[PDB]
């Protein structure tokens, strides 16, 4: 992975001995060449796995997580460059920093052999990102986002670094390729339920959890929108990703500790899915989508069939292209109105008829409009769990019909009806805004015609 | 879409046509300033049918809270010329 | 009444409250000496007479 | 509010509207639309508050029960099929001045007259303020109502976006 | 020259002869006449062209063959380098078997169309086929979970013995 | 015979059959003018900044920004945990997923004990 | 700009309080 | 005024010095190739050549040789008369059951 | 909002009609291989298992 | 059946040849409603060829 590794470290070199006027167009084209390089990591066989070295490994679960985050900070960089305009130059540059910073530690994550290189790594992307929110946001209460989104994630984090380190004692190591061929089952004692209990909390609170997710409509509603991308698109699915991998030595008793999550995601489905409904601001109504999607991965993951397993790969993937878009469609608002509020700036369709067409895209994606990647994942995930048990077609389906209700509610309020009167600052869209959402929606879109290449291990 | 455009001229004619065709009003002595109470000795009732006639006559509705703001045969041109975005 | 109240009094504002109570135990202190050495006194019979720890 | 007589007033239109829509027969509206209106001519000079109320408030509660389910509705009104489907047109007029100058050009005649309103308003501003501060109680206005202009070189304080504002077909 | 005929059986066919019993043109032979001489002529043509330049320049691809190795029924417990090889060719067995029931399933979906109305009755013999594959498939590669592996599958396997190898007993001890 | 007209929370009575738009005295009719009065103060200030021409943004309403804050910001400061918000709370945060819960246990322990009997249909079930 | 004193604020219970709030509200004092 | 602070600066629209402004920068010059760099990189060589390359991906996990065999052995079995598919995956010879 | 569409339709097309001509040619002019059995007592290179040129040349170039 | 599959996938591909040229800017606009009308009346046509194939 040393083929990735270091040119990412090279950006940072890049834009601190660049011209002052030229950092964005280094940085940018760059990052982007990094990211077409990337595509060599779809050498995947179907029986062995892509082994670089002692340290990293690419299997078809991260190498997926690899290019979609190595093609998001381009993006991210693009959707940086107007808030940041009346700023030092010297906090330009720390602010890519941080970006770049944050995608060396997450390409060093989804690749990592070891479990505790994986921890380091996974919880070492709290600095830079929590630097982001604090520094970079708007809003007062970018400070307490902060400190929630912090200690949410230690108070789980810190527990799984103790059941590691025992795992390590006992088995003799925490390489993935190990524990597949010495994996042992888990007998049914409270200390194993404990065990359970701290190898599966740090990442349920990432995904995030219901209940466990009061930090999300806080880090994604006050973080710039570069953060807001990152946060939503690849930070939730280091749970997802590591929770695929450490319920490999929780067998048997996966079986029966499932079912206090299952039942809050099920029914966190709908909750989140119906306070959307209710959302007076247009950029918290997106971050609890992502709790509502994200509910669906952690009922795939947990009843592991190799549907469901399937179905959380591709929807980890599409949620991550459809919900940056939808923050960069939220952000090109605000950056004219200055104001989050949904019900501020109406009949946008009539002001900005291109801009008006990504809406409907994205929030066709969101709905889950077949054939879209959406609903390839959401598809599957309803079909392994109706055979895990039949009952739930009634939850997934009413989830179905709040989405839908919510993606076009939202499409309604602000591109339809009359233009609000006072508001005379709509300036036409900008070619950066229009080429920030074709990078987001473009790709997604053509993901349906070789849709295997998003789907995991179990195709 | 596919219909006359209304026009200062098109509009007055059909007023005083109407109010030409109702019988309490002399079709002589009409004007096209012509108060509905003083100059033609007319009831309040009978000034919201006249309005009514005229709303059905250019097939559209005019508000109570100017239906009753309006008594003269100029007013109800000055008016739906206004509506109607009748300049010449 | 889910999301903006009750989640968030059982887990985040109980749990940082019962800090900033613990806190202003700790620190509420006079800065008497007489006051913090008669507590030495205390943990060294407490330690003796109670846990047993000079056996 | 609504004085006595504009209550009566507004209860005889809309009385005959559903009335219409009952009979939508011209002569059969005709003959139940004189008789509607004798039903208001015979009580319309008795001049007794208690007899004047309660006369309209027993018409009320007999319209209430009489009125059509599904009453007629002029296609612009408020609630009709065509109400508000040109909405989606009425582009605001500030919108030409983020045009691109290359398309600018193709209405030279326009844009030019443009310039005269906005300029004829940029004169007037400063005016019509003034004249607002000085025609307004101490407090504040206690009525929704604009004064005219009194003297020439003067337009009507709080004109422009009554008389720059969108046409009903605009395209 | 294509696909082997023999996995993917034919029936043999039966074109009904013409017997026009009317003097009126037969729409469908004009137009066939058109297709043939407008479409099927320059297509031919064509691929003809396309087809002569390939024999310039031809050049061959090989079916990889994996050498058979020791199955996880012969692998100590933990020895990894002999658990690897095992379990690398268990994964292919289950991709091949994979497959196996998907051109059982062509057979059986191919049958149906191609019988028509008459497809309860003359559809039987790869409907007993699809029967008897899909229950071996679910025998040996069913209920392994998302993290299945040859011992997962090993483990299953005995289990379904030791059941046959009681119920027997019983069974057969009349 | 005209039966009284019975309003709920989603038919609103109508102005004209209401007795309050009917018994009207000198009061009534002095707060009718001076809500006009807000009415027409807030009304200017709108209009003293909307038709200004060298006024280019959003115009701010704090009255929107009041509503926003009290749905979000102004919740919890104001949350007393009394008896209606905790069997609230308890009724509909655990209730259902107490429900759900043995809704799919029960489900899924009559399923297993069938698929260890031999009695469930899974003849063509291969994918899971 | 919006202030404190421009912002919703604790259920009001003194006659003073109810001013206070209904003159924020740009409401009357009888109607709030 | 409770300190000195300067005023909240007014959004400066970047279609009046540049009416042919990208949104990129305010500087004309450095405003083209920002839009370059994006347009050719972003769409020019990872959306097109990234799809070509992608299509063309050497048999992605074995997919379509897994097919290749499984008609090789759906044949080898029914030329010889053997089952498509035996209900065991290891010889039950090699495997000792307890008791 | 044209002005953005022709420069995505310009890029899009500026490495996609040359990609669209060449792999037409390559497929016209070279076409694709023909399975055969494995000549005995020989090893054929990784990138030999692999029918499509393209194909071909990324397994033997890149991986 | 050479004819019969050829024009029953050409009926489809005509209707979407007026959106696939108007997305790369390959029309003439005031003349695409009888560009779309057009295609749907050819699409109709080569309908029928199966159509009658299958009366037959
Ligand atoms: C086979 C059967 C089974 C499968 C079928 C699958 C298909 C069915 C899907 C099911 C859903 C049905 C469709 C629902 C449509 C909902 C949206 C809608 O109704 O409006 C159509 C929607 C918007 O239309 P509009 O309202 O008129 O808005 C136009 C604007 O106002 C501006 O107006 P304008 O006149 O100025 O210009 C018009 C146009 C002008 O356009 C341009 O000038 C530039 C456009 C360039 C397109 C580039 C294509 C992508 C590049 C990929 C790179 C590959 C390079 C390789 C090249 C080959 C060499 C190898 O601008 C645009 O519309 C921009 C849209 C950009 C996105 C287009 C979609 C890209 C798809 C990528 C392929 C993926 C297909 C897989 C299926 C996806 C799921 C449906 O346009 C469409 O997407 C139609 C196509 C989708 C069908
Ligand atoms: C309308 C067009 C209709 C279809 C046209 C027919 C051609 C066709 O579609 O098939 C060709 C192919 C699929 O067809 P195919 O695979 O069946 O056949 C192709 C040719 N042979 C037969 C040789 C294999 O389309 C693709 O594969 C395109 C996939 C593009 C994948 C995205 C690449 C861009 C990635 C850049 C990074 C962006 C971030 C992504 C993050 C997530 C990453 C996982
Ligand atoms: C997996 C399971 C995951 C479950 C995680 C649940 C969430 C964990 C707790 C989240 C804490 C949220 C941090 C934000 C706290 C906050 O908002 O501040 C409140 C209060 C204010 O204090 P302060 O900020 O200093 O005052 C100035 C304000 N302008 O701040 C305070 O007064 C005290 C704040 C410090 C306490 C929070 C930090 C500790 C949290 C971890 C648990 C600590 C356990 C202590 C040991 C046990 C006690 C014996
Ligand atoms: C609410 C606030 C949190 C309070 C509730 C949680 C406290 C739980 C008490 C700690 C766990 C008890 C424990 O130590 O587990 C028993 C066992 C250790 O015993 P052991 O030595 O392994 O015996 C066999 C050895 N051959 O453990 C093991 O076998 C090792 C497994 C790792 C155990 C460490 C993690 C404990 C779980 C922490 C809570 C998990 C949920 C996270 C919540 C945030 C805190
Ligand atoms: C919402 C905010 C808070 C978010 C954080 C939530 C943390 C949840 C804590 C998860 C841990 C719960 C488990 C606690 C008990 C420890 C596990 C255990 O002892 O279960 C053993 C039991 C035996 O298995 P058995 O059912 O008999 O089946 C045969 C197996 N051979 O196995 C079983 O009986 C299976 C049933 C497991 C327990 C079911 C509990 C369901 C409760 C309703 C859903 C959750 C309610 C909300 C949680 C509190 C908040
Ligand atoms: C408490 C239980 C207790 O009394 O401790 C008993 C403990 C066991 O005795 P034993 O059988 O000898 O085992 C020795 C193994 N090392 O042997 C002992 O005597 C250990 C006693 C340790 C007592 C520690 C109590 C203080 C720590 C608790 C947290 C204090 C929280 C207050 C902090 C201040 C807040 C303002
Ligand atoms: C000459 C002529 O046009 O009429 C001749 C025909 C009589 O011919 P005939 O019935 O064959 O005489 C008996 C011979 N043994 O006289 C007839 O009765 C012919 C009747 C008309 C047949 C032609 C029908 C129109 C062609 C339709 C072709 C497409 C099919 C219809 C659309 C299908 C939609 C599902
Ligand atoms: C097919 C037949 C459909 C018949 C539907 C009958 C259900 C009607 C329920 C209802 O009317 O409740 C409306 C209620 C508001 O009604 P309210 O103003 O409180 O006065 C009582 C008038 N029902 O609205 C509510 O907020 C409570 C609804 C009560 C529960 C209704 C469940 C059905
Ligand atoms: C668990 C069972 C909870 C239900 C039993 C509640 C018992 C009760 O009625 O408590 C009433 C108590 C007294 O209230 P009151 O006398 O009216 O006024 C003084 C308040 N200090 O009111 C109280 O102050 C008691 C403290 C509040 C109760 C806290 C216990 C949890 C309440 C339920 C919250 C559940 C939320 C979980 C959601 C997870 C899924 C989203
Ligand atoms: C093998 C991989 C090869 C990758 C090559 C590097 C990728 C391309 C680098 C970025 C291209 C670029 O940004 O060129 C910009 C350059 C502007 O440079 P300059 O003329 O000095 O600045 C003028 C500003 N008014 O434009 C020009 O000067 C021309
Ligand atoms: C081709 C061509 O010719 O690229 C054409 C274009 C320039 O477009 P143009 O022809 O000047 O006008 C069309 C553009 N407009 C509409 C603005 C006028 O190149 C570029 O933007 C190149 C961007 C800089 C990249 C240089 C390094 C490339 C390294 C490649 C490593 C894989
Ligand atoms: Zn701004």
């Amino acid at each position: 992975m040393l083929k990735y590794i270091i040119p990412t470290i090279m950006l940072m070199p890049l834009t601190w001995l660049s011209k002052n006027n030229m950092i964005w167009v280094n940085s940018t084209a760059h990052s982007l060449l990094i990211s077409f390089t990337s595509l060599l990591l779809m050498n995947q066989f179907g029986d062995n796995s892509l082994n670089f070295s002692l340290l990293f490994f690419s299997d078809s679960l991260s190498t997926p997580l690899l290019i979609l985050t190595m093609w998001l900070l381009p993006l991210m960089l693009m959707a940086s460059q107007h808030h940041l305009s009346k700023e030092n130059l010297t906090r330009k540059k720390l602010f890519i920093t941080m970006l770049i910073s944050l995608q060396l530690f997450l390409i060093m994550t989804f690749t990592a052999m070891e479990l505790i290189l994986f921890y380091i790594l996974f919880e070492a992307t709290l600095v830079p990102t929590l630097i982001i929110i604090t520094r970079w946001g708007n809003q007062t209460e970018r400070l307490n986002a902060g400190l929630y989104f912090l200690f949410y994630t230690l108070a789980g984090s810190l527990p799984l670094l103790v059941a590691l380190i025992y795992i390590q004692n006992t088995v003799g190591s925490l390489n993935f390729l190990m524990l597949q061929y010495w994996v042992q089952p888990v007998h049914n004692s409270w200390s194993n339920v404990f065990m359970w209990l701290a190898c599966m909390m740090a990442f349920m609170v990432k995904m995030p959890l219901y209940g466990l997710h009061l930090w999300l409509p806080k880090a994604h509603v006050e973080a710039p929108i570069a953060g807001s991308m990152v946060l939503a698109a690849v930070l939730l699915k280091l749970g997802g990703y590591g929770m695929l991998r450490i319920t490999l030595i929780l067998n048997p008793m996966t079986d029966f500790m499932a079912y206090p999550f299952i039942m809050l995601s099920l029914w966190g489905m709908i909750m989140t899915s119906s306070i959307c409904l209710r959302q007076t601001d247009l950029k918290s109504l997106i971050a609890y989508s992502s709790v509502s999607h994200m509910a669906l991965v952690i009922v795939a993951i947990l009843i592991q069939t190799p549907w469901s397993y399937m179905g959380a790969t591709a929807l980890m993937i599409a949620h991550g292209l459809t919900s940056s878009m939808l923050f960069c469609l939220a952000n090109s608002n605000y950056e004219r109105i200055h104001s989050r509020t949904m019900i501020l700036a109406r009949g946008l369709q009539t002001l900005l008829p291109l801009m008006a067409t990504w809406w409907l895209l994205a929030s066709l994606t969101n709905l889950a409009l077949p054939p879209t990647i959406n609903l390839i994942g959401e598809l599957f995930v309803v079909m392994s769990t109706f055979s895990w048990s039949n009952i739930t077609i009634i939850l997934m389906g009413v989830n179905m019909v709040i989405t839908a209700l919510y993606s076009l509610y939202m499409l309604i309020m602000t591109q339809r009806g009359k233009y609000t009167y006072h508001i005379n600052n709509i300036s036409p869209s900008f070619t950066r805004e229009n080429a920030l959402m074709s990078l987001h929606i473009l790709p997604l879109l053509l993901l349906t015609l070789n849709p295997k290449i998003i789907l995991g291990p179990l195709y | 879409s596919d219909a006359p455009p209304l026009t200062l001229e098109g509009i007055k004619d059909r007023v005083l046509y109407v109010l030409k065709l109702y019988d309490k009003i002399d079709p002589e002595k009409l004007s096209v300033n012509s108060h509905f109470m003083k100059d033609l000795g007319l009831d309040s009732l009978d000034q919201v049918e006249i309005i009514m006639a005229m709303e059905d006559e250019f097939g559209f509705e005019i508000p109570d809270i100017d239906a009753e703001k309006l008594m003269c045969p100029q007013e109800i041109v000055d008016y739906i010329a206004d509506k109607k975005d009748v300049y010449e | 009444l889910l999301d903006l109240i009750w989640l968030e009094a059982i887990l985040p504002k109980t749990i940082s409250l019962a800090q900033m109570k613990a806190s202003t135990l700790v620190t509420n202190q006079k800065g008497l000496i007489k006051l913090y050495f008669l507590s030495f006194l205390i943990t060294i019979l407490i330690s003796m007479i109670l846990f047993n720890f000079h056996e | 509010y609504l004085t006595h007589q504009q209550k009566v007033l507004r209860l005889y239109k809309r009385a005959l509207r559903h009335l219409e829509s009952w009979c939508i027969h011209r002569d059969k509206y005709r003959y139940f639309a004189c008789l509607l209106r004798a039903r208001f001519d015979e009580h319309k000079n008795e001049k007794d508050m208690v007899k004047a109320t309660q006369l309209l408030r027993e018409a009320e509660e007999e319209f209430w029960h009489g009125q059509h389910p599904q009453p007629y509705i002029f296609p612009e009104s408020p609630g009709g099929t065509s109400y508000e489907r040109y909405e989606c047109y009425k582009v605001p007029e500030w919108c030409l001045d983020d045009w691109h100058p290359s398309e600018k050009a193709m209405y030279p005649d326009y844009f030019a007259k443009r310039e005269q309103w906005k300029k004829l308003r940029r004169e007037s501003w400063e005016r019509e303020v003034k004249q607002l501060q000085e025609e307004t109680p101490v407090g504040g206005p206690r009525t929704e109502a604009l004064p005219p202009a009194r003297k020439q070189g003067d337009l009507p304080p709080l004109w422009w976006h009554i008389v720059t504002r969108p046409r009903e077909r605009p395209m | 020259d294509s696909w082997d005929k023999d996995v993917y059986p034919e029936p043999p066919r039966r074109t009904p002869a013409p017997s026009p019993q009317t003097s009126l043109p037969n729409p469908i032979t004009y137009l066939t006449k058109a297709f043939d001489l407008l479409v099927d002529r320059p297509v031919t043509l064509v691929r003809e062209f396309i087809e002569r330049q390939h024999a310039k320049n031809k050049y061959y691809y090989y079916h990889r063959e994996f050498r058979r190795v020791p199955d996880i029924t012969e692998c100590q417990e933990k020895d990894v380098l002999c658990m690897f090889e095992a379990e690398m060719q268990w994964r292919r067995d289950y991709k091949v078997d994979q497959e196996i029931v998907n051109i059982i399933q062509e057979r059986l979906k191919a049958c149906q169309q191609r019988e028509g109305e008459s497809h309860r009755q003359n559809c039987a013999k790869e409907l007993e086929q699809f029967t008897q594959v899909v229950k071996a498939y679910q025998d040996r590669y069913h209920d392994l979970g998302a993290h299945y592996s040859a011992r997962k599958c090993l483990a299953k396997q005995k289990q379904r013995m030791l059941a046959e190898r009681k119920a027997a007993k019983e069974a057969a001890a009349a | 015979s005209f039966p009284k007209y019975e309003a709920s929370r989603l038919s609103s009575l109508p102005t004209t059959l209401d007795p309050a738009e009917y018994d009207i005295s000198s009061e009534t009719r002095k707060a009718q003018a001076e809500r006009l009065a807000i009415r027409s103060r807030l009304k200017r200030e709108y209009q003293l900044q909307y038709y200004d021409p060298s006024r280019r943004g959003v115009i701010e309403d704090p009255a929107l920004v009041r509503w926003t804050y009290a749905r979000s910001a102004n919740i919890y400061p104001n949350f007393r945990p009394n008896t209606k918000t905790s069997l609230l709370g308890a009724l509909f945060g655990i209730g259902p997923l107490v429900f759900w819960y043995y809704v799919f246990k029960t489900d899924r322990d009559r399923k297993e004990k069938l698929i260890q009997e031999g009695k469930l249909d899974r003849t063509f079930n291969i994918s899971y | 700009h919006i202030t404190k004193d421009m912002l919703p604020g604790p259920y009001p219970k003194t006659p003073e309080e109810r001013a206070a709030a209904a003159k924020k509200y740009n409401m009357r004092v009888e109607d709030y | 005024l409770r300190w000195q602070e300067d005023p909240e600066p007014e959004d400066e629209n970047l279609y009046e010095k540049n009416p042919d402004s990208h949104g990129y920068d305010k500087d004309p010059a450095v405003d083209i190739w920002n839009m370059r760099v994006v347009f050719f990189f972003g769409f020019s060589i990872v959306l097109v050549l990234g799809s070509t390359f992608v299509a063309y991906l050497p048999d992605y996990r074995m997919q379509e040789w897994a097919r290749r065999e499984a008609e090789r052995l759906v044949k080898y079995r029914e030329a010889h008369g053997l089952p498509i598919m035996e209900s065991n995956c290891f010889d039950p010879s090699k495997i000792q059951l307890p008791e | 909002d044209k002005r953005f569409l022709k420069l995505l339709r310009f890029y899009i097309l500026l490495t996609g009609i040359p990609v669209a001509i060449g792999i037409t040619l390559i497929n016209v002019f070279i076409g694709e291989a023909e399975l055969a059995e494995i000549p005995e007592g020989y090893v054929p290179e990784h990138w030999e298992y692999f029918k499509h040129p393209i194909s071909r040349w990324i397994a033997r170039t890149f991986f | 059946m050479n004819m019969f599959s050829s024009l029953s996938l050409v009926t489809l591909l005509l209707l979407t040849m007026p959106i696939m040229m108007m997305s790369f800017n390959t029309y003439k606009p005031s003349n695409y409603p009888l560009y779309v009308k057009t295609a749907i009346s050819y699409a109709f046509i080569t309908s029928m060829i199966p159509t009658m194939m299958f009366i037959h």
